[PDB]
């Protein structure tokens, strides 16, 4: 019957709270590897700088 | 208060056994007719185990 949950009088920030933060940097890392690809292949077809 | 006792969320209250404070918590506990919340949440606390 109690609705008084004690424990969250405020408190410290989770690795589950902050996974959002995370998925930017992720994307970033999967958007440079793609990008990594496409001079990856365009350098064998320029054989040069 | 002992509003703010039985609603406060950091500290576990009681007594001693068998007081007449312990009785008179239980008069306002268990009876089937008294039904406020303060008083039953006292209880419950003492009434644990």
């Amino acid at each position: 019957y109690s609705s008084v949950d004690t424990k969250q009088k405020g408190g410290a920030l989770d690795i589950k709270s902050f996974a959002g933060v995370f998925c930017i940097l992720a994307a970033g890392i999967v958007l440079s590897c793609f990008i990594a690809m496409l001079e990856t292949w365009w350098n064998k077809r320029k054989g040069s700088r | 208060s002992l509003q703010d006792l039985s609603k406060q969320t950091e500290i576990p209250y009681g007594t001693v056994l068998d007081s007449a404070v312990y009785e008179h918590v239980r008069m306002k506990g268990l009876n089937p007719f008294e039904r406020d919340s303060m008083y039953s949440q006292m209880w419950r606390m003492i009434n644990r185990s």
